[PDB]
DNA sequence: CACCACAACCGATTTT
DNA sequence: GAAAATCGGTTGTGGT
């Protein structure tokens, strides 16, 4: 099963409807940018905010991805599985 | 599984989450539009108990604003 | 229209 | 796992 391509496709897809900042944070946290997860402090540095504000933004984003309005990826080692399991975990 | 029947299944989060910074009249009317959808929604009850069981920090869920839920759970 | 000046307000963000 | 404290952008009013 190489359905991992199309999971990326539709995940790029759902990320594209968060805000810029919400997408950047999920991207930095899971390393969907250069394949290297960043800590909540490194993300704070990027955005000029504290780690605690990063955690609030992350939380909102998790709320948005698990809302019924746009969570059509509940069809089931790697960052994109990390992010998936972090949404339904 | 109960998500598949939500009335908001296609239109995305525009309606149920507030953009950064939204305050005043825009904020309350976004909330109202969302609630008006939920009231018609065949899975409101499963949506509501889900949001309260797990304590969804953001969005309108099950007909409840964020701060309504915050008020129903505290303590 | 612009600018300014504030005050109240309350979401964003920082601090416990 | 937060909750409370404080900051600062916005909104509305009223001026030049
Ligand atoms: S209750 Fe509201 S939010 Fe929950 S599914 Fe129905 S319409 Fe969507
Ligand atoms: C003033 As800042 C954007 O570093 O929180």
């Amino acid at each position: 099963a190489v359905s991992f391509t199309l999971l990326q496709d539709q995940l790029q897809s759902v990320l594209d409807t968060l805000s810029e900042r919400e997408a950047g944070v999920v991207r930095l946290r899971f390393g969907l940018t250069d394949g290297q997860p960043r800590t909540l402090d490194e993300i704070g540095q990027v955005y000029g905010v504290t780690r605690e504000r990063i955690r609030q933004i992350e939380s909102k984003t998790m709320s948005k991805l698990r809302h019924p309005s746009r969570s059509q990826v509940l069809r089931d080692g790697t960052p994109e599985e990390r992010l998936l399991r972090a949404i339904f975990g | 599984n109960w998500q598949l029947q939500g009335l908001c299944r296609g239109m995305d989060s525009s309606m149920f989450f507030h953009p950064d910074g939204e305050r005043g009249r825009a904020r309350t009317q976004r909330e109202q539009r969302a609630k008006e959808m939920c009231r018609r929604c065949p899975v409101i009850e499963a949506c509501r108990s889900h949001a309260l069981e797990v304590g969804e920090p953001y969005g309108v869920w099950g007909g409840l604003s964020e701060s309504e839920r915050d008020l129903l759970l505290k303590g």
